[PDB]
């Protein structure tokens, strides 16, 4: 029962063992991405609003 | 020789023309190339003829120095050499201590390394002979001798701990400085000067 | 705003 | 990484002045002249919190230059710097290439001497001008010539304005702007065509602005200018500097005319309405009615495309916009040339000035191809050009000013044969 | 003992050098400023191959940063473990290149090289057994291209005996950044077919593809590129570094995979890489390793083993396993697919065993596969050159630096026998 | 998925004007853009794609361009409460009128707009990437909607090719009637919706008008209920596509299941039920009645007698509170029933598609909100007796060649008007052919 066991590479966001010598971890895959575009989109709609005032 | 009349001036092959209508009818009947793109290639050799007759022009004719506030004294400053430095070498750490680094480590860069051991064994020795003297001489060594499994020969030199005049080590040394054994706050004991 | 080496030219402290 | 700038004539200073405008607001400097290390490929740091631009305004008529003197930027422009002239050259090639060139030509030649001199690491020149006046084109051609011949191996990046097919404010703009493109034919070593009628088309579509003037005109030129230089200005992903152009652009030293595009080009209405995103700006940047000078790239061939990237740009989306555009069968690119794009991406996105009509946005698009229908725009100066000289009508005032009936000839034959390389290269 | 030496050249070669001293300084436990805060001993054996002592246990690389644009260094300096390098190391020029082979190889290779090659003999006759010289750099830029170029002939010049491995990144015409790449990748490949030892072909198409499908990340920046080129150069050597039960460095990958000399360009992918959300679903076994290793996706080659052949191909195993699991699942492999293995080389597959994985994983693989697949991109790449040069288009900013047309021929004669054995020998 | 449409003409962005207020109550998007609440009931998230393309955001354009002539209704659409919605650019308009004129609107006036039509409606596709197909309305009495209406379709051919345009046109009446000339104008529309339009889905006024005063008892029945009605149809149709279902279905299954030739693709319009707000609490919903009145000739969308034709294939379209099995017991009823027949060329001449929102309301309208509703599209050839009642008061006009001075003057000539006389006639005989 070896694979009953074990524990998989890398569990949740936060792991203590995943350094960058194990690829399990991507700097690439941006979480909370979606947060930027809110926040992009409110400065946005205040430029706008301003410059049509 | 350019096949295109454009690198020519407007006077300049007007006044050839002007002399000679000869080479002012090449200058146009040079273009006869059927392929245009090697009309292009001889235009780019050409052209780029033309520019290695001409010379290179370096950009750093005027040099530009930054200056801290502007004024010559201060430029022309150098600063004294004033330094409360320890006199001992073996003071400073030029290595990463040898107890924490592992023993047999230890023992093999003792055995490639006698030297800058023994320095690091006696810190506060100067002198070849001081670090090279014994390992029975410094009542701290013992410590770095069974913790690195060096044997220690009973005896050595004497039972009684002592025989480092030189070196102020453990309990045998005094500061040269006027308030010996340290902490000289006025003057009447010296304030740690001579 | 000038440089400072011509806002206080011959400004001298003397103690 | 310095660049230095110098402008020509009426249009070529005005285009400055909006220029060095965008240039302080951007990196946050004063108009005094000091802020409350990117400036350093414009404004170089003298004696201690100041900073001065790397840049010449020459001109024939004193009214502007003086009125720049006396403007809002006093101090933050050297006094020498500003080179003004006496006498105009009304509309004369010949005038104001060979009667008042020659005393003022040598004034601007040892300015810019020593402001070369002052730099260190100069990329290269740049011009502004107009070929449609006489100072831009008659003394504008011997400084070229002479930059030419003293300096040779550096670039001189050539922005001009060529007279559009019908919108014009003189006559003898023709036989200025033949006499002109000879010259500039084998001295600059990148040029990019600015017409003043796509100006006016994009701003009354797309920014709708009903009444503009040539403010609005030399804000877009100063802004598509300044996204061009930011990749020297700023770090970015992936930078490209002033000579990637010549390298990646010109197939042949002959053939160096760049039709010029920008995008986004929306105002704070709009900007509201249409999303922003880096597919379709891109996509934008490639329509007919989006270009800056009056040419349709549907009749011609692409040899190559630049593209600057400035703002919230990351390799994915450019490179998949690219191949989208590469697949796409409405443009066609050159046979001999199966990869004609290069693409820059820079991090800083364009900045607005008060009192402007862009809408601030996180991503815009310059883009800068070189095709054919450059021989379109010749081909129909040229026919308008040879309906004057027919009956040799305004010839007098060049023959008096210096010249002869030879220079217009042979000048129309060079157009002529550059008229040939443009319809043979692109088979 | 063995001895490795760095060079990294361009704004790619400095970028991915960067990524890998940084994983090597995370796997043998060095801090950013230069110091070791490992537990095992396990690490301070074997870091003389990448590491010298300075001063107060200081580690710095041995490596060589070079290039011709200040914004590479600026970039480097800034990050984290950009303060590990040696400065006099950062042998640098002043004008740049700018996407011209002739540029970096004739005008400014030239008065750049000699300080370069004097850093380069500095640091390799210091060490005592030289192991082999290992280069990252581009085939598409200026100063990555011709100026590494000229610097693996000197190189070769000098010491013609030691190994060397070049990781080099081909551009591809479906994802092309700059016009002249087939001009620069052409000569470059020329180059490299008669001086290097072995090359290690990398495409930033299969990178982006890799990210996009088995790690399905949303952003896949430089970063992600350079982290997997980091890991395959990690795992390339780690047989060095480490014990194992079945040790292979980089002669013995060499010569079992080089059948002839001119066929030194191998494929290559690493193994485990799955996306955040499949992590849960796949166990840590060998044939959870090997079914990734074989797959075509997780190439970072743009070319189908498939549509080819494969000549002799190698695994680099990590971390605790069995010798017979692996060899059963290599003689597995090659027994089911005996198409795609050529016939008269039994045994295609070298194997080899590590004991120490990567930090913070269990298992750990790499591949390096030698198949007659590789000379498709070469095709693809010589139809494009020969679109241009046929015109000649783009060549006058050759011809000024006084390269000749013959240079062109010459490199395309290579080319074009170097597919066309490559095609015989499927 | 998406699916972008076109409004051409005066009555068609009046029925786009009503769709897209159904769309914007139904989906929820307040008027001036945003949807205050970003949760979701029913179809789930990502519904709204289909219509409504996210732009930055706190706005949903509509995937539409209203293009026409005259720019009086335009404008009156550009001023009125939806202002923020729509794209001041998609809503093009002309300078001058086509003026019931085939000729003026094909050939003189049209040639000016038609591009900047396609170049918009380029990059409406562009932005999009799941486009199911196009979709148009118009009245071939007018001008710009017969007129432009073919140039604009022939150039969308030329350009895409085999995509999907589902026609939604408006035939004149056979006696009711607004214009004098229109007869010409749906001959020469005719001719080329033929061959470009890929389904082609009829709609008479007066029909409505008889529904109008006998289900929703409004005695005075104005364009407004009738623009109100035709957006329920097409919601009724698209809903498949914007919401879940049980057996969902898309744009490319009706040209698979309802079109037996490329050449025949005209189809009867059907509703149930169309009742009152007082007239639904007395009367019970249930599939069986409501499946029964979408068959009947009282409640059908085009003046026409099905029972003097044969049915070729049907579509169902079911929403709200309707399961597979009553349906299908539903179905089956009605192939008992012998009044209706159908062609022995396909014995399972029915296609069934189910939904589970119900239809919306929207306050001010006339329908009643209901738990169920069906939307029948039929292929019978009923359209052969109403495409040879056009023919004939068509021919009446030409013997004396009235009214031709205005086409011939435009630029077109004569020839044109026998070709599509003789395409008529042409098409007439297919449909009896096909009849046998
Ligand atoms: N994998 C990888 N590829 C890169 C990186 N930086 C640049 N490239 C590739 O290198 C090509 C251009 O190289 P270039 O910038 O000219 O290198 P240079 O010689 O130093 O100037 C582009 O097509 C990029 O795809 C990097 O950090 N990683
Ligand atoms: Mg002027
Ligand atoms: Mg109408």
């Amino acid at each position: 029962d070896a694979k009953q066991l074990d524990m998989p590479g890398r569990v949740g966001d936060d792991d203590n063992r995943l350094g960058p010598s194990s690829l399990q971890k991507f700097d690439g895959e941006d979480l909370t991405a979606g947060d930027r575009k809110k926040a992009q989109i409110e400065q946005s709609v205040n430029w706008w609003a301003e410059q049509t005032a | 020789g350019p096949i295109y009349p454009s690198t020519l001036r407007y006077k300049d092959r007007l006044d050839c023309g002007k002399d000679d209508a000869f080479t002012y009818n090449r200058l146009y009947t040079a273009t006869q190339g059927s392929d245009v793109w090697a009309r292009l290639t001889v235009d780019a050799s050409v052209r780029q003829s033309s520019a290695r007759s001409r010379g290179s022009f370096q950009e750093g004719q005027a040099m530009v120095r930054h200056s801290f506030k502007n004024s010559g004294f201060d430029s022309n400053t150098c600063p004294a050499v004033l330094t409360h430095s320890t006199f001992k070498a073996g003071l400073y750490s030029y290595g990463v201590p040898i107890e924490e680094q592992h023993p047999i480590t230890a023992r093999r860069f003792k055995q490639k390394q006698p030297l800058e051991f023994m320095t690091q064994i006696r810190p506060h020795t100067e002198t070849t002979n001081q670090a090279l003297r014994m390992l029975g001489t410094y009542v701290s060594d013992q410590p770095h001798a069974d913790r690195l499994g060096m044997f220690i020969p009973a005896g050595c030199p004497g039972g009684k701990p002592a025989y480092h005049p030189d070196v102020t080590t453990g309990g045998f040394g005094l500061l040269p400085t006027l308030p010996r054994r340290g902490m000289g706050a006025t003057l009447t004991d010296g304030r740690n000067l001579k | 705003k000038l440089p400072q080496w011509v806002e206080n030219d011959r400004k001298v402290l003397r103690f | 990484r310095e660049v230095i700038s110098i402008h020509i004539g009426q249009a070529g200073i005005q285009v400055g002045n909006a220029c060095w405008e965008l240039y302080c607001l951007e990196h946050g400097i004063q108009p005094d002249g000091q802020m409350p290390d990117a400036f350093n490929t414009f404004f170089s740091e003298t004696g201690a919190g100041k900073h001065v631009p790397r840049c010449i305004f020459l001109d024939l008529e004193p009214t502007v230059v003086d009125e720049v003197r006396t403007g809002t930027y006093r101090q933050l422009f050297h006094p020498e710097q500003l080179i003004s002239g006496k006498e105009d050259a009304a509309n004369n090639f010949a005038r104001g290439h060979y009667t008042i060139g020659k005393e003022i030509v040598d004034l601007a030649l040892d300015r810019i001497r020593k402001l070369a001199d002052n730099c260190t690491g100069l990329q290269g020149f740049l011009v502004f001008n107009a070929v449609g006046g006489g100072t831009g084109s008659g003394l504008g051609s011997l400084l070229l010539e002479r930059l030419s011949v003293d300096y040779g191996k550096k670039s001189k990046l050539g922005f001009t304005v060529y007279p559009s097919p019908q919108v014009s404010t003189a006559v003898v703009e023709p036989y200025n702007s033949v006499l002109s493109t000879h010259s500039l034919l084998e001295h600059t070593d990148v040029a990019v065509m600015l017409d003043n009628e796509a100006i006016y088309d994009i701003c009354r579509r797309s920014l709708d602005i009903e009444r503009p003037t040539y403010t609005n005109l030399n804000r877009l030129i100063a802004q598509v200018i300044s996204s061009l230089t930011a990749s020297l200005r700023f770090d970015g992903a992936l930078n490209v500097d002033i000579t990637e152009f010549q390298t990646n652009l010109v197939p042949y030293p002959r053939i160096h005319f760049m039709l010029s595009s920008y995008a986004p080009i929306i105002s704070a209405e709009k900007a509201y309405h249409e999303q922003l995103s880096v597919a379709e700006i891109t996509n934008a940047a490639f329509e007919p009615a989006s270009m800056m000078v009056k040419c349709d790239p549907r009749h011609g061939k692409y040899m190559a495309c630049c593209l600057m990237y400035r703002g919230d740009v990351v390799p994915k989306d450019v490179n998949a916009s690219v191949a989208t555009i590469k697949t796409k069968r409405t443009i066609q690119f050159v046979d001999w040339c199966p990869t004609g794009f290069k693409c820059g991406i820079n991090y800083q996105p364009p900045t607005v000035v008060p009192g402007g009509d862009l809408a601030k946005v996180q991503r815009a698009v310059c883009m800068i191809s070189n095709s054919t229908a450059i021989g379109e725009i010749f081909s129909r100066l040229d026919h308008k050009f040879d309906l004057m000289y027919a009956k040799r009508a305004f010839v007098h005032w060049y023959v008096g000013e210096g010249m002869e009936e030879g220079e217009f000839s042979e000048a129309r034959e060079d157009l002529a044969a550059l008229e040939k390389d443009f319809e043979e290269v692109g088979a | 003992m063995r001895e490795i030496v760095h060079i990294q050249g361009g704004q790619c070669g400095n970028q991915i050098g960067a990524k890998f001293w940084e994983v090597v300084s995370d796997e043998h436990g060095i801090d950013p400023t230069g110091t070791y805060h490992g537990d095992s001993d396990l690490q301070l054996e074997r870091i003389n191959v990448y590491f010298n002592e300075a001063t107060g246990g200081r580690y710095v690389p041995r490596a060589i940063l070079m290039d011709l644009e200040p914004g590479t260094m600026d970039s480097v300096r800034s990050g984290p473990y950009g303060q590990i390098f040696r400065p006099d190391n950062f042998v640098f020029g002043q004008t740049g290149a700018g996407n011209n082979w002739a540029k970096g190889h004739y005008t400014e290779g030239a008065e750049l090289i000699d300080s370069v090659l004097d850093v380069v003999r500095k640091e390799a006759e210091s060490c005592d057994c030289l192991q082999g010289f290992q280069v990252c750099h581009s085939l598409g830029g200026g100063t990555g291209s011709g100026m590494g170029t000229l610097l693996i002939s000197k190189i070769r010049e000098e010491y013609p005996d030691r190994m060397m491995l070049t990781f080099s990144v081909v551009p591809s015409p479906k994802v092309s950044d700059t016009v002249v790449e087939p001009y620069n990748a052409t000569l470059s490949v020329h180059q490299l077919v008669e001086n290097a030892d072995e090359c290690m072909v990398l495409d930033n198409e299969a990178l982006y593809d890799i990210c996009f499908r088995t790690l399905k990340l949303t952003t896949p920046t430089f970063g992600d590129l350079n982290h997997l080129i980091s890991a395959v150069m990690s795992g390339i050597t780690c047989c060095l570094r480490f014990p194992g039960q079945l040790n292979a460095d980089l002669r013995k990958l060499a010569v079992n995979l080089i059948p002839f000399p001119r066929l030194h360009f191998f494929m290559v992918g690493f193994t485990p890489l799955t996306s955040r959300g499949s992590q849960q679903y796949r166990a840590l076994t060998v044939p959870e390793l090997t079914q990734q290793m074989w797959d075509a996706k997780n190439m970072m080659c743009a070319a189908d083993p498939r549509h080819g052949r494969y000549l002799t191909a190698s695994a680099l195993f990590r971390g605790r396993m069995s010798t017979k699991e692996v060899d059963e699942q290599m003689l597995n492999v090659q027994n089911k697919n005996s198409s795609y293995f050529v016939e008269w080389i039994p045994n295609n597959v070298k194997s080899s065993v590590c004991d120490i994985p990567p930090k913070g994983l269990k298992m750990s693989a790499t591949f390096i596969g030698n198949s007659t697949a590789i000379q498709e991109m070469f095709k693809r790449v010589s139809e494009q050159f020969t679109a241009m040069f046929r015109r000649k288009a783009f060549l006058h900013w050759y011809t000024g630096e006084g390269m000749d047309e013959m240079e062109f021929t010459e490199a395309e004669s290579n080319m074009n026998d170097l597919v066309s054995e490559y095609q015989q020998y499927q």
